[PDB]
RNA sequence: AAACUUUCAACAACGGAUCUCUUGGUUCUGGCAUCGAUGAAGAACGCAGCGAAAUGCGAUAAGUAAUGUGAAUUGCAGAAUUCCGUGAAUCAUCGAAUCUUUGAACGCACAUUGCGCCCGCCGGUAUUCCGGCGGGCAUGCCUGUUCGAGCGUCAU
RNA sequence: ACGAGAUUCCCACUGUCCCUAUCUACUAUCUAGCGAAACCACAGCCAAGGGAACGGGCUUGGCAAAAUCAGCGGGGAAAGAAGACCCUGUUGAGCUUGACUCUAGUUUGACAUUGUGAAAAGA
RNA sequence: AUGGCCAGAAAGUGGUGUUGACGCAAUGUGAUUUCUGCCCAGUGCUCUGAAUGUCAAAGUGAAGAAAUUCAACCAAGCGCG
RNA sequence: CCCACCCAUACCCCGCCCUCAGGGUAGAAACGAUGCCCUGAGGAGUAGGCGGCCGUGGAGGUCAGUGACGAAGCCUAGGGCGUGAGCCCGGGUCGAACGGCCUCUAGUGCAGAUCUUGGUGGUAGUAGCAAAUACUUCAAUGAGAACUUGAAGGACCGAAGUG
RNA sequence: GACUAAUCGAACCAUCUAGUAGCUGGUUACCGCCGAAGUUUCCCUCAGGAUAGCAGUGUCGACCUUCAGUUUUAUGAGGUAAAGCGAAUGAACUUUAAAUAUGUAAGAAGCCCUUGUUACUUAACUGAACGUGGGCAUUCGAAUGUAUCGACACUAGUGGGCCAUUUUUGGUAAGCAGAACUGGCGAUGCGGGAUGAACCGAA
RNA sequence: CGGGACCGAGGACCGCGCUCUGCAAGGAUGCUGGCGUAAUGGUCACCAGCGACCCGUCUUGAAACACGGACCAAGGAGUCAAGGUUUUGCGCGAGUGUUUGGGUGUAAAACCCGCACGCGUAAUGAAAGUGAACGUAGGUGAGAGCUUCGGCGCAUCAUCGACCGAUCCUGAUGUAUUCGGAUGGAUUUGAGUAGGAGCGUUAAGCCUUGGACCCGAAAGAUGGUGAACUAUGCUUGGAUAGGGU
RNA sequence: CCUAGUAACGGCGAGUGAAGCGGCAACAGCUCAAAUUUGAAAGCUGGCUUCGGCCCGCGUUGUAAUUUGGAGAGGAUGCUUUGGGCGAGGCUCCUUCUGAGUUCCCUGGAACGGGACGCCACAGAGGGUGAGAGCCCCGUAUAGUUGGAAGCCAAGCCUGUGUAAAGCUCCUUCGACGAGUCGAGUAGUUUGGGAAUGCUGCUCAAAAUGGGAGGUAAAUUUCUUCUAAAGCUAAAUACCGGCCAGAGACCGAUAGCGCACAAGUAGAGUGAUCGAAAGAUGAAAAGCACUUUGAAAAGAGGGUUAAAUAGCACGUGAAAUUGUUGAAAGGGAAGCGCUUGUGACCAGACUUGCGCCCGGCGGAUCAUCCGGUGUUCUCACCGGUGCACUCCGCCGGGCUCAGGCCAG
């Protein structure tokens, strides 16, 4: 606003190579790291997950229809078995996995 | 990084008409709606995936359905625009899954249609009859018939015992040795092929 | 002391600020698609009882017909209106008309109210002369009609 | 020869001068009528001092009496002087040249327009 | 004169030109009288006189699987004379 | 060399204003706590920086706001408040609207720009109204006659004319 | 370089166009709180730049740690005056020792000792550095002062100006020209120098 | 122990005290007179004593010079948009942003809706690509606050480690025997990880681009209008005593 | 909208800058050329008509039907499909018509102002009327209601039926598909496509699973996508022109368009062009009868008006500047600051209040108690009770205190 101005308040005193039709859905692969993976998990039936009631059902989670296309490893995971489907993986992320006593697929 | 560098105050547009737009928007509607009435308002479309490996995930309407998909839904290719189905023949089935969805759909839709003979007093045998004409109807395809699951479940449950195994050596080792396969596929060819015409010179 | 000059005040001048007003601008939004050889846009010259302009109109000239309304117009003059009506009005609407000289502008021209041509009609003694009136006469192109030209190709 | 071209001199001639005087008409002047403009921070007596070489206003003195008229050209004002001159420019423009980059014109070659026959010399 | 000097964006365009060397065009000097210091040959002016020396595009030959690269030939002008 | 005396916005004491600093203030008889009470220090200012206030046109809310028993505007050697920009009142004039408070908003505050438009002074009853030879008498008209008319006189153009 | 409608080294009209200027002119109420600056250091200069320094608003951190254009003390520079040479020797002599301002240092964040290593160094496990452990709080180890802290953020002017004292280097016939510190002024009123940028008193 | 001047801030009590029935002890009362109105006080005009350059601009260090100002009224110059940046307020928060659009409406308002999308949640490398926990998310020294008084230690700072990517060296088990790239080192590096802080909006300052605070050049370009003046030419007209040689 | 200030382009760098995907608004598809109707030019402009047709022609150097790549042509096969005429009703546009005070009092020239009493309201938007009007007038709101015209949509209902045309399913076979064009070189220009863009000119100039594209030049081998060189087509989109309409935190006569007015006018310029200034009496002209003085303009009386302190110079009527009247100052400037004085002219303050003691009046809203009610639950109010040594006012005195200005 003109009147909180302090012109106002002054009035009387005055590298590398080149990429040709780059098509960025080419390079789409947005990462998620493992320990925002149980956040995928809809809160209900992962508070039971982490509670213990759920003993002999593992998740399967799609990370694509998350939007995410590669699982990197930055974290840690509880010790609950769990399927993830990825189009890529870190191998730190896949070790973890496996230490939880899940399964990593790949996917298309 | 400023583009004002032209004589740019001769081409500003502001929208002060967005309201009255979409009033005149909505009014076009309603008399398309009344003109159209009791057919619904738009055509029916056929689900289609989207292209490129960013949108591959995701399903949405087309423009129309395909010749062979009105051929096995049995809707002849003249019949179908005008009882409310929009076709294209640019667009082909190469693979089983979204011709056999598309068809069901049609189905569905030749199952819900109620179709009034062009003369009253004389109904033909593929014309809905009388008592069977009233019922509640839809005006709307794209609401009715709309994408029930754009995207692919992302949380599962299985058993325990369920579990993948797994492919052996791992899901990065697998990826590493796929990119290895498809950059040295040339090379290999080239080296086995050498190997047979040395083979069959000192055989 | 007055006069003069200057200061202060009242009233009166000069001038048109201030305040209030606003049949006008400005900006936005919504709707609509309709100029002209069937002569447009523009220009000129005229037209009212009494007008120079603005407005309206075209020798049927501040207008005619038609439809509607239903008693004015008004500055003056003069007339109204059978008011129980084919009817006032500088009224509204508007489907019928009129629409001067021009202008893309079209007989040829135009710095001329210059000069023609074709066909009718009327009047003046009139087969010959004179006058008036009416209808016509641009260019490019298309379809068609008709009259033609050329050893250009042929038949006989 | 000719010249409203520039220069020196001689005779004649005279108010150019010694050395100024006088006369006439129209003004200026005074009156009636009519009636501008330029310019204008405020104003208008001087002397000495007022570091920046400048005072009209300050300091210290001289002094100093209404309102006016004709004249005058010291000062202030007054020159389309915001001129002219000098200095500066990311200066503007006209002009010149083997300055730079281009170019009209001109000139040279090739392709096309471009066809029908000969005679040779090479493939 | 299938020319010179001009003009025009171009033209089946125009001018000089209703012209033709006693003419047309471009320069310099500037009536008459006087008047051409002496001798060349550096710049310039002009010579199709021999050269390929420089040497564009098109064209020609070679290598390569091709893109391409390498070679000669090479108008006028310049150079040389 | 000596004694007294004169006065600066300097120094001392006192009052008042502002700023800064440090304290107090709820089983609230309790306060524009954004207030009040106690104490100390400090006070020039260009470029520059920051805060608070005043004023103008318009908008929402509010004041059961003012007004033909006189709104706004204007004049005033008439008063009151404020350090100040300003605010309020009396008297005169006048004729139709306007103001306070909290927010919102801007084409919002002038002495300058050889500023723009309009209006008005001194100069000043001044400069001036001096080329083209020149006017005079009587009568009439009229409110009024050098510059209207008739007559009577005097002149000028001078035929490349004032025809 | 004349004339082409008072317009000519390129007419007039409208438009692009509110063309561009670093140059000139101007730029609109009040009070309150702070408040400046002129080679510091680097870059090819003039038709040059940055930059330090100096300022104001916000915050935030334990506004914790104290620090200081000052004296004293130890020690440098200035040994230079001076006293004596019945001290030695002879400003260059010294037992001793100037004035003026001036450099460095003056604690627990410190001082040492010991342990080892060294890729330093030393003849060298020798010094030093690196760490390790321990001892020292009995006085925290001069004076005076201390509303003086620190760190960020953002914003602004000025950043090769004038005069003067002192010191120092050069000069001129005489004038004077460079530096360094400090003070004043540009930004500033008051009292006195009759008067006034540079004087005295005092803000 | 006298003589004189100026001043009286505060507003129940509380305190320090003393000469203690009380007081000069944390700030003036008591007594009296005239007048009760223009008498005091105030405004305006003028005289008197003292004081006192004409404003604005420009310049440099400053003056001086120079420029603008006859007078008055009204008009008159840091604005708006886009994009950054820092700071203030607000909502939500690992998310955040309804308003392109749709629904709806008392109709340009208000209310409601969600797919996509933007920004953030991951970095690094030219790229292919790879991609953040040894440890109560580490050790040590500080550190507000809390404490069971033994300690625990926020933010932040300092310092030593660890993890991801880039660069260089080594090259394990294996094997499409030519692929794969583990392990172990070494440099710098990145606003990288190491118990998320952002997104939207409001307000202010500043920066960039637009006419960009306002007025001012000589200019450049595009398209038009003039030979009634004047210059030259063409066609057709007109005009110029009397003397001398 | 987003992609995205991204990929990319760029002297000496200032700068420039798309597209695919994705969400949405809106959606709509088709016509030729290339085929022999060949058992029948089945096609068409024009002229004349008795409205039945008949002529003059066009055209085979090709007018109809059929086919257009999604296909189609030929076969096979068995089912499906169709043409006309009414039409209830609805919508669009002009037309007739719509509620309630001019009730009473005051101010006023005039109520539309103030006060009182009403009424209407799906209407309290706006304007007019002698001052701020829902009810005085036009209009305004809502359903409708009169009369007329032209279109569109449409529930349904009558009828002819297969000469012909049309769709579906399958198939050995056939399956024409646009040339100085595509493409290449070169030149100019253009683009983010200055290695990957488009356009145009000149030269060269194609092909038949061929051709184009697949953003780094080339050869070889593949692959993926379309099918150029012929053509038509609503909507969502633009809009400083035109016509009609509704609005605004816009401007309020130096503003706002140059123009609120006989404004693109007057006026200027040979011409192209340039281009203003300028709104407001009063509710109503009631715009001054009549007398008088002047040649007249006018003046003075007297009138109109609510007001001429509104007189066609006209609402209000500032300043500069001027005249008169009153006061004052003035020996080569005035103006200004501090402080007295003189003269002129003013604002305040004050006028008495409170509290006692007596006397005289006028009344019982004294205290206590009872009942009801309310509250803060122990405080109040209301009704009865007081019978005047108690309360509350008034009037006379007396006393204390506090009161204005200047002083000792």
């Amino acid at each position: 606003p003109t009147r909180f101005s302090k012109t106002r308040k002054h009035r009387g005193h005055v590298v590398g190579m080149r990429h040709f039709h780059l098509l960025r859905n080419h390079y789409w692969r947005p990462s998620i790291n493992i320990d925002k993976l149980w956040s995928l998990v809809p809160s209900d039936v992962r508070e039971q997950y982490l509670s213990g009631q759920k003993k002999d059902t593992a998740p399967v989670i799609d990370l694509l229809s998350h939007g995410y296309a590669k699982l990197l490893g930055k974290g840690r995971l509880p010790e609950i078995p769990v399927v993830v489907r990825a189009r890529y993986v870190s191998a730190e992320a896949e070790r973890k996995v496996k230490e939880a006593g899940g399964v990593v697929e790949l996917v298309a | 990084n400023n583009h004002f560098r032209k004589h740019w105050q001769r081409r500003v547009r502001c929208h002060f008409d967005q309201p009255g737009k979409k009033v005149t928007r909505r009014l076009a509607r309603r008399a398309k709606a009344a003109a159209l009435a009791p057919r619904p308002v738009d055509k029916l479309r056929p689900i289609v995936r989207c292209p490129t490996v960013k949108y591959n995930r995701r399903t949405r309407l087309g423009r129309g359905f395909t010749l062979e998909e009105l051929k096995a839904a049995g809707i002849p290719r003249l019949l179908a625009p005008t009882i409310g189905i929009a076709v294209d023949h640019r667009r082909k089935n190469l693979s089983e899954e979204s011709l056999a969805a598309n068809v069901q759909r049609l189905k569905d839709y030749k199952a819900r249609l109620i179709l009034f003979p062009r003369k009253s007093n004389k109904p033909k045998k593929a014309d809905t009859p009388k008592d069977q004409q009233t019922a509640e109807t839809t005006t709307s395809l794209r609401t009715s018939f709309g994408v029930e699951q754009p995207l692919a479940p992302g949380f599962t449950e299985i058993s325990k015992s369920e579990i993948p195994a797994g492919i052996e050596g791992g899901a990065y080792r697998a990826l590493r040795k796929a990119r290895s396969d498809a950059r040295l596929v040339g090379v290999r060819e080239k080296r086995a092929k050498e190997k047979a015409e040395a083979e069959a010179n000192k055989k």
